[PDB]
């Protein structure tokens, strides 16, 4: 969507408006001084929620209203999107809670032991990376870095 | 809101039973077909059903709107509609609505190829696709002997809903040697029951007495099925010795004694050797303690090989633990008093100075077995050299041969080195060749190679072992 | 063959130890031909079992009393899931649910020929055998009854067999599965009957009231609603919802009995899940995925803040 400017915010009843240059009230999707924002059909602003426009499934920031990434259970099963809301194949994504997922060629999540770019990664029975912990898989205990991921050696304290 | 309309009466049931339901003991599946009034024939008339018109539930029936919605998306993926987003968010009249125009549109397939298999196919794919229909509502894990198959479930005695289904209150769990009156049922020594496949209830008198019988037709094996005498087993190895209610072992014992007076003599017992698989360290004393009606495995000395010969390129345990001189009174192998207070912590035949005055309890002792220092090797070496990904992984016997091919490698390798094999073979069956009281086991794959073809072609151990193996007999 | 879940390399490696049938042990089709083992005929294992007595020497056979693989006819079990000892799993949903197992046998095979057969000879020449008590059971054998043909009645259990949980179809607003065996006591939805199936949420002057697709009315059952949240319906028929100055926590016993546990439902009847409640004397409490409180334990949350709950509930 094509960018507009000199048109101010109005907050209504708890919610942000958009008023044009025109002085019209806005809605649908809008890229507004580089940020990409959508308003229902009453004219009002959608933070923290993910909507349709045309091909696309795009979430919307929580705090600014901005298209960015996240995961959406559709129907049963877990499926990633980007900024531009296509749904995401072979890579990883962050959703809402800091959560990350990794989906496949298929665009479905990888569960279990994985090797992703050379690193050892493991995924519980929902698709969800385990960071900062150890972890049981294949009869062997194997601690996940804080914010990679990715097996490392470790110490922990067994009895005393 | 309402759901029925002008074409509820054609799709409804011909009929409420077994007819026109496909079932099992009467209830009703994700892929059950059903036999409609009528049928939508190539999309255009509705025609009477004839009892071959069969069709699935899942074309007119759905148990929610998520499976509703999935259901109508999968299917319009197949070439049936322009492919759809639907949700349980859906109105059910807007899914019901779609689900007429793919009921239309399959039955202009079926004409179209005369045929309904290819149905079958989809649907049995479909369901599959569903949390409630596949395997993630039935939290397969891998610890324990789940490590095999996936996990277990148990029967349940369950008059109301499933009677012929009733074990007539006899499904003991777990009632291995140690805990064969079930007062172990609540710690770690219940036995564990399950271990591969359907587990069978051998709790149960019945299926006691059926066992019995399979027992005798196997030492008759001959006599019943070729007239020949000759033919006949004459002893038996008790597989999962653990995995099992122990009183098959007493039903084994009392047979033998009554037709082969096993009892009587030593003659008639050992014209009959029975083995047993039976691991748990305390296994041997409860044999003993009924009789020896067959022989405990030792463990005890299978485990030192591990430790001091058999595994590892360097740290292992020294020699000196061969001995257990803990049995002595202050382990002092000058004064040698037995100690009488021992805390039950040892080799279970003390061979330090064995001049076979003292009581001891009857074995049989192997460094490999069929089951142990094979399986899990020759698999490692599959997937060390990527042939397979997982233990439980399924290979096929072209896969195997291959993987056979880089273990022999390993088995013969000059350097001395061994990745998956184990050191040391010829000095740990010099021992146990030489040992006093015991019955030792030879394994066909340490003379032999244990892939490719029976007694194919001898391992670089054979000379070695077949020497010892005279050397005995002198 | 696989009827579900995860092939064992004794089967598909065809070493003997994973089998249908107990009795043949090589035997030639009924067609003529020969149907060796992965080690021969039965005319080739007799062979060799001579000619081991012509050199002096015994033959041991395998006895594999524990399980038996790939059984071709279905039936349908109440079953709970468990581990290795039989001991139900500490978290588990799959108690007490029917399941479609592969457990009956074909009944015309060699354990139909040679079932039972020859114990009737053996009561007769030891009868001993057959008085004797057994340990475990208090009781002695049992050759009373023959097994021609195995079926679940005579088993412990099985292996998952990938199926679900919910394979054998069932009504969620009364719970009760569907059946035809008997025109008596028939179950179907109600669109397969021809008659009119209404469903979806209705209030009325008293509540909120649901029906499922099939037409029936919920009751004494959680309902998930297409947008995803849950409720409860009492034996009444009625959504639970909070009333103002009352307390949310509401104790359930259901028809599932995995189910029961408190939960906390806000005014619209939704069910507070995987957050913190509170009711209303000011007291906090929180709520799992599954909208069961918690009690007695530490909880860890996303940004690595911990709390704990105490064991009336509260959180300290
Ligand atoms: O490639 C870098 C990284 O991508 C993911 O992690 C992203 C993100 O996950 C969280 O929000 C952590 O708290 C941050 O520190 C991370 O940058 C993959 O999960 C990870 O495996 C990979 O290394
Ligand atoms: O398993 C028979 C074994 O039992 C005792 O030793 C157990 C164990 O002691 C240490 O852990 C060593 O590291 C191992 O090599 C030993 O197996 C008896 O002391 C020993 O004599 C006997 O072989
Ligand atoms: O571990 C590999 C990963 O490293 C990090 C990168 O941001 C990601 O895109 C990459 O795939």
């Amino acid at each position: 969507s094509d960018p507009i400017t000199g048109g101010h915010y109005e907050n209504h009843n708890g919610y942000f408006v958009y008023i044009d240059a025109s002085g019209k009230q806005v809605t649908g999707l809008q890229n507004i001084d580089g940020n990409l924002q959508y308003f229902d059909d009453n004219g009002y602003q959608v933070k923290g929620s993910f909507r349709d426009v045309n091909g696309k499934h795009i979430y919307f920031d929580s705090v600014t209203g901005k298209a960015s990434s996240n995961v959406d259970i559709v129907n049963g099963k877990a499926q990633g999107y980007d900024a531009q809301g296509n749904q995401l194949k072979k890579s990883y994504v962050a959703d809402s809670s800091g959560q990350t997922y990794y989906f496949d060629g298929n665009g479905q999540p990888l569960i279990g032991l994985q090797t992703i770019d050379g690193n050892l990664q493991y995924f519980n029975q929902q698709g969800v990376q385990i960071k900062g912990g150890f972890q049981d898989v294949n009869n062997k205990r194997i601690y996940f870095a804080p914010n990679t991921g990715n097996a490392v050696a470790n110490t922990e304290i067994i009895n005393g | 809101v309402s759901q029925s309309n002008e074409n509820t009466p054609h799709n409804a049931a011909k009929s409420y039973d077994k007819s026109s339901f496909e079932n099992v003991d009467g209830y009703l599946t994700a892929d059950t077909w059903y036999r409609p009034t009528d049928i939508l024939k190539n999309g255009d008339t509705w025609t009477a059903s004839t009892e071959t018109d069969m069709r699935p539930l899942l074309m007119t029936w759905w148990p929610d709107k998520q499976t509703q919605a999935n259901y109508l998306n999968f299917m319009s993926s197949k070439g049936l509609g322009i492919t759809t987003t639907y949700t349980a968010a859906t109105s059910q009249k807007t899914l019901n609505d779609a689900a007429f125009v793919i009921q239309t549109a399959i039955e202009q397939q079926i004409s179209l190829k005369k045929s309904t298999e290819w149905l079958r196919d989809a649907i049995d794919s479909f369901v599959k696709t569903q949390a409630n229909w596949n395997k993630q509502t039935e939290d397969e894990a891998f610890d324990g002997l789940q490590w095999l198959q996936g996990g277990f479930l148990a029967y349940q005695d369950d008059s109301h809903r499933t009677p012929n289904t009733d074990s007539g209150n006899n499904r003991k769990l777990g009632r291995q040697p140690i805990n064969i009156d079930g007062s172990k049922d609540t710690t770690d020594g219940k036995g564990s029951e399950f271990l591969l496949a359907n587990d069978i209830d051998n709790s149960n008198p019945i299926v006691q007495a059926e066992q019995l019988n399979w027992l005798h037709y196997l030492m008759n094996f001959g006599s019943i099925t070729g007239n020949n005498d000759n033919a006949n087993f004459d002893g038996i190895r008790v597989d999962a010795v653990d995995n099992v209610d122990a009183d098959l072992l007493k039903i084994a014992g009392d047979y033998f004694k009554a037709l082969y007076g096993t009892d009587k003599s030593d003659a008639n017992a050992n014209k009959h050797l029975s083995i047993l698989e039976d691991w748990n360290g305390k296994d041997p004393q409860y044999v003993n303690q009924q009789g020896n009606a067959q022989l405990t495995m030792d463990y005890t000395v299978t485990s030192q090989f591990g430790n001091s010969l058999t595994h590892g390129a360097n740290n292992r345990s020294n020699m000196w633990y061969f001995l257990d001189t803990g049995y002595y009174l202050n382990g002092d192998l000058n004064k040698k008093i037995v100690d009488k207070n021992r805390p039950n912590s040892g080799t279970l035949v003390n061979r330090i100075a064995n001049s076979g005055d003292t009581k001891v309890i009857p074995n049989y002792s192997f460094v490999r077995a069929h089951d142990y220092d094979a399986q899990d090797p020759i698999r490692k070496a599959m997937i060390d050299h990527g042939i397979i990904k997982n233990m439980q992984d399924t290979f096929t016997f072209d896969q195997l041969a291959q993987g056979m091919e880089f273990y022999y490698k390993d088995q013969e390798n000059p350097s001395g080195f061994k990745k998956y094999n184990d050191y040391n073979l010829p000095s740990a069956y010099a021992m146990l060749l030489t040992n006093k009281d015991t019955v030792p086991r030879v394994y066909y794959g340490d003379m032999y190679l244990e892939g490719g073809q029976y007694m194919e072609k001898g391992t670089i151990y054979n000379p070695v072992i077949s020497a010892l193996l005279k050397a005995r007999i002198k | 063959t696989n009827y579900g879940g995860m092939s064992f390399l004794d089967s598909f490696l065809n070493n003997g130890y994973a089998f249908t049938d107990r009795y043949d042990l090589g035997f030639n089709k009924a067609d003529g031909n020969p149907n060796p083992t992965k080690y021969g005929t039965d005319q080739d294992l007799r062979n060799a079992i001579e000619a081991l007595h012509k050199n002096g020497m015994q033959a041991i056979a395998d006895w594999v009393p524990d399980q038996i693989y790939a059984l071709p006819g279905k039936e349908v079990v109440t079953a709970t899931r468990v581990d290795e000892r039989g001991n139900q799993l500490k978290d588990t949903d799959f108690v007490n649910l029917l399941y479609v197992a592969n457990t009956k046998s074909s009944g015309v095979d060699y354990q139909a020929k040679y079932g039972g057969e020859f114990l009737d000879k053996l009561r007769e020449e030891y009868p001993s055998l057959f008085k004797q008590n057994q340990v475990s059971t208090g009781q002695p054998i049992d050759a009373s009854t023959k097994i021609k043909q195995w079926s679940a009645k005579y088993m412990n259990g099985t292996n998952i067999l990938h199926r679900g949980a919910y394979y054998v179809l069932k009504d969620w607003a009364t719970n009760q599965y569907f059946n035809i065996a008997k025109t008596n006591e028939v179950f179907l939805p109600l669109q397969l009957q021809n008659k009119d199936a209404q469903t979806g949420f209705i209030s009325d002057a008293s509540g909120v009231k649901y029906y499922s697709i099939s037409g029936y009315q919920a009751k004494d059952t959680f309902i998930e609603d297409g947008n995803g949240n849950w409720y409860y319906f009492d034996k009444d028929g009625y959504m639970v919802r909070s009333q103002q100055g009352e307390n949310p926590i509401r104790t359930v016993e259901t028809s599932v009995n995995t189910r029961n546990g408190n939960y906390y439902f806000m005014p619209n009847g939704v069910e507070l899940r995987k957050g913190f409640g509170t009711d209303n004397s000011g007291n906090v409490y929180y709520f799992d995925d599954q909208g069961k409180m918690v009690r007695d334990k530490y909880i860890n949350d996303d940004a690595n803040n911990f709390y704990h709950l105490n064991v009336d509930g509260t959180m300290s």
